[PDB]
């Protein structure tokens, strides 16, 4: 059976403008493992995105962690775009400094 | 305290290539410390940990030779399983294996694990006794009859009770952050309790202003990694319980 | 140390 990914984007620290940080894109609960992940910065993809090795959870579904260091600014938006078989088109999730 | 070791092996056949891709990842105390990937420069077992780099050259040669063995083992079974389920060419399939030892404070084994899964679903598993097998599909009956007639359990039991618990001890003799919490006040009002920068992922949040725990609504997210060896978690609707905490936190 | 399976499936 195939499982659509669960994507969630979040910061390491609570974002304050002027401070380094890590932007995270956590993709979980998917199957089969073949998946494409890209992090966006105002629609432009972020190069040099260190991404976790892939392991799988106790329910056998796969998860993978996408993260990059960054310094957030209050006008710019960051997003994560994910490509999987179980989805028609790629799904994009925007980071919000809220919750 | 309590410790553990695990090996998550994965093999995926894809329509388009002849040999399936095989990955093996090792974990000491739920932290990755070594990996193998048949898609690499030329595949081998590389360290993924700071404290693992001091292993002898003979160590990586035996481990890489074993991974070549598992690779083939996964290539044959993957072909065997197409027949057990009357599948034909054209699809993608996954065989997964999870093995490891949980040992306790006395440094003796508590429970070993040996479990397989096909197409993400359970296939066959060594029980807690290490002697019998649990199989759910009728296709896995052929396998259980084969393995229990060829003494597989006793071999796996020898690894779990022997090599596993011995080497995990040697790994640990070569090498605990508590969470800082905040609460988000934003009215829509819903309250959110954040727990950040803790290790290990053992965390537990709760909402009781009236002294009673809450599960009506009370939206939670499961612990997720930060970009470094820590983890975070928040809860919606605040005592925070952690193994590093001498007393659970209180914030409102 | 990684395991090492005996009989195939």
């Amino acid at each position: 059976i195939q499982k659509t990914p669960q994507i969630q984007v979040y910061s390491r620290h609570p974002p304050e403008n002027g401070k380094p940080n890590i932007l995270n894109c956590y993709v979980t609960q998917f199957h089969p493992p073949h998946i494409e992940i890209q992090m966006l910065k105002n629609g432009k993809k972020i190069p040099k995105v260190e991404m976790s090795d892939m392991s799988f959870s106790k329910d056998w579904s796969f998860y993978i962690l996408a993260h990059t260091e960054f310094t957030p600014t209050e006008t710019d938006t960051y997003a994560c775009r994910v490509k999987h078989d179980s989805m028609a088109e790629p799904k994009t999730v925007y980071w919000d400094r809220d919750m | 305290g309590p410790h553990s070791m695990r090996y998550f092996e994965t093999a995926v056949s894809r329509p388009g290539l002849e040999e399936p891709r095989y990955i093996s990842v090792g974990y000491v105390d739920n932290k990755e410390f070594v990996r193998f990937d048949s898609d690499a420069e030329n595949p081998r077992y590389e360290p993924r940990a700071p404290w693992m780099e001091q292993e002898g050259p003979e160590y990586w040669e035996r481990e890489t030779q074993k991974a070549k063995g598992q690779e083939q083992w996964f290539r044959v079974s993957l072909r065997n399983l197409l027949g057990y389920y009357n599948q034909s060419a054209g699809g993608s399939h996954t065989l997964q294996q999870m093995s490891g030892c949980d040992l306790g404070s006395d440094w003796r084994l508590l429970r070993g694990y040996l479990q397989f899964a096909y197409e993400g679903r359970d296939y066959i598993a060594l029980n807690e006794d290490l002697k019998t097998w649990t199989a759910a599909d009728m296709a896995a009956q052929i396998t259980r009859r084969k393995w229990e007639q060829s003494g597989a359990a006793e071999h796996y039991k020898a690894y779990l009770e022997g090599e596993c618990v011995e080497w995990l001890h040697r790994y640990l003799k070569n090498g605990t952050d508590s969470p800082k919490a905040h609460v988000t006040h934003h009215p829509r009002v819903t309250l959110r309790c954040w727990a950040l920068g803790f290790y290990p992922a053992d965390i537990t949040l709760t909402w009781q202003l009236n002294g009673e725990e809450l599960t009506q609504d009370m939206e939670l997210v499961e612990t997720r990694p930060a970009g470094d060896g820590t983890f975070q978690k928040w809860a919606s609707v605040c005592r925070v319980y952690h193994e590093g905490l001498p007393e659970p936190l209180t914030l409102r | 140390k990684a395991p090492y399976n005996x009989a195939t499936m």
